RNA sequence: CGAAUGCCGGCAUGAGUAACGAUAAAGAGGGUGAGAAUCCCUCUCGCCGUAAGCCCAAGGGUUCCUACGCAAUGGUCGUCA
RNA sequence: UCGAUGUCGGCUCGUCGCAUCCUGGGGCUGAAGAAGGUCCCAAGGGUUGGGCUGUUCGCCCAUUAAAGCGGCACGCGAGCUGGGUUCAGAACGUCGUGAGACAGUUCGGUCUCUAUCCGCCACGGGCGCAGGAGGCUUGAGGGGGGCUCUUCCUAGUACGAGAGGACCGGAAGGGACGCACCUCUGGUUUCCCAGCUGUCCCUCCAGGGGCAUAAGCUGGGUAGCCAUGUGCGGAAGGGAUAACCGCUGAAAGCAUCUAAGCGGGAAGCCCGCCCCAAGAUGAGGCCUCCCACGGCGUCAAGCCGGUAAGGACCCGGGAAGACCACCCGGUGGAUGGGCCGGGGGUGUAAGCGCCGCGAGGCGUUGAGCCGACCGGUCCCAAUCGUCCGAGGUCUUGACC
């Protein structure tokens, strides 16, 4: 029942564009509260376990 | 009155008024009291002013 | 709906068990304000409030449990029994933001 | 509110009991019978055959219906029924005395006869 | 700022001699603004500070009175709109969304033998073989919610200050309340 | 030899949109792992229940247990099969 | 076009056009009035429910101002419809020895998920607008929206035999329609409350519990959303005109609105109302604020800290919402939830208490339990951190 499929291959090029608009970017992170490393912006880690709290373990 | 009977009461510094054929009526309040009084036996009705 | 409850339920439960827990970003934040009120009941004590509590959560041990138990440490505040905190992982395949949330002590 | 086939009756002994709406006078787009409106319809059913009968063209003003009309008095009014008065075109009622009670209303856009037969007003 | 504005409070209605509706607006004199001139080259707006304290946290008649006041040193209390006269109002849509050929556009849908027939709302059609592909008529789902609108023939009643307050006849501000309501009085009819 | 909706075989398309095979649900705790929403124990809970029962046979035919182990099969995982 | 363009009628969405049905402006009558009829100008908006018929069309019903003609493959099947004619049945009538057959008829008869492009509607991603900035407008251009009936004074006066019934001019009411909106009214209100049977667990009672859909059932029910409902609008008024009517006056020393000169006059055109809007590359205005960091070969207009001028990320929240972007908060907080006070909703709880063998009843109680609605207070959670982000191109001239 495929009533509308593509007509015409897709342009390599376009195509790609198409993907193009698509952007990859690593999470904002920011370093450690003490427990000196770098981590996810606002949380305990297996590096770390407090906050001001000691609530994780390793 | 008393909703009619309708010992309830309900709606504004308006409330509002229902009624029925043979120039006759029902002054009225609140949904309870609707759908039984429009339905059935005035004197059986309880809730309200009259089984009181 | 059937389910939000179901939910409630086991989650506030296993909770007073632990006073901390793991579900995920939202399951914490409402689990938090039911647990809560639950809490809330716990403090006003008595046959009444227990009744609810139980109404809900269903079992003594822990029904008078927190009642009694912590109910207590907590009989003063103003609500927050509960605190939220977001988690550092997420569960996989998925990629969902756990969470992490307890009772405040 | 009532057109089409809405079925309402009487309160005056025109001689009816019962008519089925047709239109809802007052010139084209109009969709709505309402206390003083005039609606173009008919005999369902007459008594026997007093001056009436049975599916016989006529038309009339509306006077008392369950659709709850709003008086500019911020206040509310509805009947457990919908019935009205039969007329000679000339807006006058052909039913000798009333029935039901009706709605100040058909003073307003002029009713009389009716207004004064009426058992009651309200 | 050539006009009179401020905000949403709500609506009931109560009293007069029959019974009318209508709206409370909040409105003080929220602060002069310089004043509007094509004056030896282009003069539009100036800021000689004598803001809030919050606001750097973000850093020829109407308007004239406005040079009144403006000048006074920043506001100028609202209810020129006195007993009962006509403004007018805009307000910012309320954000219904993305919707249906229905709301979107009062349209009949999906008649009965299959109004239903797990069938129903999707407007009916685009366009004619021969005059070719697409108008840029037939609205599409268009958005609404956020669409800035208002109108006319604002009859406002009355007013008291318990607080800068405004009481008009028939409220259809717009918008909900807390939220953000100008007024006007302009091309007046009922004048 | 473009070139025969060509035969053979690779290789791109839509496209990282469509689908996960019955709207009988899940959640927590601990256990094991290099790594577990997707395995193990465990406590909340939901669904059958005339069946989603156990049985005889038909058909299939080692698929079964037990220790190992996961490359592909398992429409995600997967230390589970 | 047969490696294929899906043929009726309907549907829904519509869009032209005029020979215009209704509208307005006209000149004309065998026009007094009034209403008619003749044609010219004008498409603004507007142009109803049934009825029977697969129908279009049509006939009839009741309205109305109207109930217009025709285009777009007799518009629409990658949007439905699929009644039909136009797949095998089959049926009759009807031809044909027959066989099958008939634009004669009659009963039934599998219209297919995933839009590439252009296109349209919406929502953001760039990059530009050559300092770097956050906030304010102007709008060329563009879009919406333009109807109408009745009632009344002017008048029952102009006309008039009379029954009638005015221009001109002005009040009101309503229709259908559009914008927007909950107050009032009505619908909702998947768990807010309340009554319920049947069942398993609850520990026996009571007092609950899931399931009885994805609320089992019933009786009700904010807040938001939403009519059936609330406010509202289609206008004045100005500028050029259609038809059409005049003045002034030739060429025809006598007329003529007339080529040149000036005005009269349309629900029309332009403007006005409201709605976008300089990505109108002719990047517009204005104000506010930030000042020339570095060291590398040069028309170094290329690489580094920067200025919280500012903004951004993350977090917290919104009738803001698919994402996104938009807006307000970010512990010098009230932003979210909590609690709390209030309403608003259910209708007097769980317990003991008393009247009746029981059923229950009445009391303690208008109690109890409460989802968003208004508004407190730092109980809880928006910690702490990071990024990027200016410097002021070249030439002419006007001023200090």
């Amino acid at each position: 029942a495929k009533h509308p499929v593509p007509k015409k291959k897709t342009s390599k090029s376009k195509r790609d564009m198409r993907r193009s608009h698509h952007a990859l970017t690593a999470p904002n992170l920011t370093e450690c509260p003490q427990c000196h490393g770098k981590k996810l912006s606002h949380h305990i880690c297996p590096n770390c376990g407090y906050y001001d709290g000691r609530q994780v373990l390793a | 009155r008393e909703c009619d009977y309708c010992g309830t009461d309900i709606e504004p510094g308006t409330g509002t008024m229902f009624v029925h054929k043979d120039g006759a009526t029902t002054h009225f309040c609140s949904s309870k009291c609707e759908n039984n009084a429009d339905l059935r036996e005035a004197r059986n009705l309880e809730w309200t002013d009259t089984a009181r | 709906s059937s389910h939000r409850l179901a939910l409630y339920r086991n989650q506030a439960k296993s909770l007073l068990t632990h006073g901390r827990i793991t579900t995920t970003v939202p399951k914490a934040k409402e689990l938090r304000g039911f647990v809560d009120h639950l809490i809330h009941l716990a403090k006003r004590g008595d046959l009444h409030a227990r009744r609810l509590v139980l109404r809900d959560l269903q079992d003594v041990k822990l029904v008078r449990k927190l009642f009694d138990e912590i109910a207590p440490r907590y009989r003063d505040r103003q609500g927050g029994y509960t605190r939220v905190l977001k988690l550092a992982e997420r569960r996989r395949g998925d990629g969902a933001p756990l969470a992490l949330v307890e009772l405040v002590e | 509110m009532i057109q089409q086939e809405s079925r309402l009756k009487v309160a005056d002994n025109s001689g009816a009991r019962e008519v089925l709406v047709i239109k809802v006078l007052g010139g084209s787009g109009r969709r709505y019978a309402n206390i003083g409106d005039v609606v173009v319809a008919t005999v369902k059913d007459a008594t026997p055959g007093g001056v009436v009968k049975k599916g016989q063209v006529v038309k009339a003003v509306v006077v008392r219906t369950k659709r709850g009309v709003r008086r500019p008095d911020g206040s509310y009014i509805r009947f457990d029924e919908n019935a009205c008065v039969i007329i000679r075109d000339d807006k006058s009622p052909r039913g000798t005395r009333i029935f039901g009670p009706v709605a100040r209303e058909l003073r307003d856009k002029d009713f009389m006869k009716i207004i004064s037969l009426a058992p009651e007003v309200i | 700022v050539q006009g009179f504005a401020g905000y949403k409070a709500g609506m009931t209605p109560r009293e007069g001699m029959e019974t009318v509706p209508v709206t409370v607006i909040e409105t003080p004199p929220m602060r002069a603004v310089a004043l509007r001139a094509y004056e030896q080259r282009p003069l539009t707006e100036v800021w000689t500070d004598e803001f809030h304290s919050e606001l750097d946290r973000t850093l020829s008649d109407r308007l004239d009175h406005a040079l009144d006041i403006v000048e006074d040193g920043g506001e100028h209390a609202m209810n020129i709109f006195r007993a009962g006269e006509y403004a007018d109002v805009a307000g910012v849509t309320k954000g219904k969304g993305t919707q249906g050929p229905v709301k979107r556009w009062g349209v009949q849908k999906r008649k009965g033998k299959h109004a239903r027939q797990g069938w129903r709302r999707r407007i009916g059609n685009l366009g004619p073989w021969n005059p070719s592909r697409v108008r840029s008529t037939v609205p599409q789902q268009g958005q609404t919610g956020y669409h800035q609108r208002t109108e006319l023939n604002k009859r406002l009643i009355d007013i008291g200050e318990g607080g800068p307050y405004t009481l008009v006849k028939g409220s259809v501000p717009g918008p909900d309340k807390r939220l953000v309501p100008f007024f006007r009085a302009v091309r007046p009819n009922d004048q």
